[PDB]
């Protein structure tokens, strides 16, 4: 899990 | 005692993590102080009269009068909160990012960070907004009395009650936003967090927050030896809240949410 944060912090 | 020498960075770091944190939310402590005691009016919901009056007047961003919204109070607010907490989540996420070597962290790493910060820090943040009345909402718009939300039927009135309590002893430490963007800083980087696998690099920069805070903590508050340390016992304060926070979730939930939130969540503790 954790997509969506990761998804954040890569920006 | 204190010296004048390259403690310049220290304070170099807290001017940077203030310019980053006023920019990163919407509302300072300065600003919502202003607002509680009438310098500059928001909406009171002290009342299921004023409720019901409350939603027509503010202008909430979550809502949009052509979706179906449920005939239940305690659930509209809920929806408030979890849309709030989302985009609180996302503005954690780039303040995060300012912070001098977060983001040459480990990315799984980063993430575990944010993933057990963002209430701690939310519930920190929070205080900034209440006194003992009750909280300011919809960036000031309105004011939610803490009477009005104990009264909330069944589990739902005992939620925002603990962050009231735990803002009462923390705002009595008159912190300025210029100490709360370093506190928050620190406890992003909170090396204990279960899951992490590359420990040291991330103390390395928890030691040069907690050193930065203390020097502000000394420079901005003469008349109070020991804030250092009244503030690192307040970190273990708001875990016990969110602690207390996800038994309320589990009760309720067997009785969904957003699944940013739900990712946070899972697997927390
Ligand atoms: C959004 C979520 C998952 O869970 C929350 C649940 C409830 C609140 C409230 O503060 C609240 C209090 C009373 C009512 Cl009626 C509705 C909501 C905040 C967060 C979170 O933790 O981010
Ligand atoms: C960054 C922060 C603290 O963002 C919030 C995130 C979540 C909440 C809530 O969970 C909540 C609880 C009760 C009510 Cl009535 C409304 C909202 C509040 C503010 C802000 O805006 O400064
Ligand atoms: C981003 C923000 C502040 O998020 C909200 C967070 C909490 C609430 C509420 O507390 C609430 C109160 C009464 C009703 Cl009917 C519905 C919601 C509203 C909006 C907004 O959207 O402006």
């Amino acid at each position: 899990r954790h997509k969506i944060l990761h998804r954040l912090l890569q920006e | 005692m204190q010296l004048n020498p390259e403690s310049a960075d220290l304070r170099a770091l807290a001017k940077h993590l203030y310019d980053s944190y006023i920019k990163s939310f919407p509302l300072t402590k300065a600003k919502a102080r202003a607002i509680l005691t009438g310098k500059t009016s928001p909406f009171v919901i002290y009342d299921m009269n004023s409720l019901m009056m409350g939603e027509d007047k503010i202008k909430f961003k979550h809502i949009t009068p052509l979706q179906e919204q449920s005939k239940e109070v305690a659930i509209r607010i809920f929806q408030g909160c979890q849309f709030r907490s989302v985009e609180a989540v996302q503005e954690i996420t780039e303040y995060a990012k300012s912070i001098p070597g977060f983001v040459n962290l480990d990315l799984n790493d980063q993430v575990t960070l944010l993933k057990y910060g963002v209430h701690e820090i939310i519930y920190t943040m929070l205080a900034s907004l209440m006194n003992k009345d009750g909280v300011l909402i919809s960036e000031g718009q309105g004011f939610m009395t803490r009477e009005f939300l104990k009264s909330l039927r069944k589990p739902f009135g005992d939620f925002m009650e603990p962050k009231f309590e735990f803002a009462v002893k923390f705002n009595a430490l008159e912190l300025d936003d210029s100490d709360l963007a370093i506190f928050i800083a620190v406890i992003i980087l909170s090396g204990d967090r279960p899951g992490l696998l590359n420990v040291k690099p991330i103390e390395d920069i928890q030691d040069n927050l907690l050193q930065a805070l203390e020097l502000q903590l000394k420079l901005n508050h003469p008349e109070s030896s020991q804030l250092f340390a009244k503030l690192l016992q307040k970190m273990t304060d708001l875990r016990q809240i969110v602690t207390e926070h996800v038994q309320l979730l589990q009760v309720i939930k067997k009785t969904s949410l957003h699944p940013l939130l739900q990712e946070i969540y899972k697997d927390l503790y």
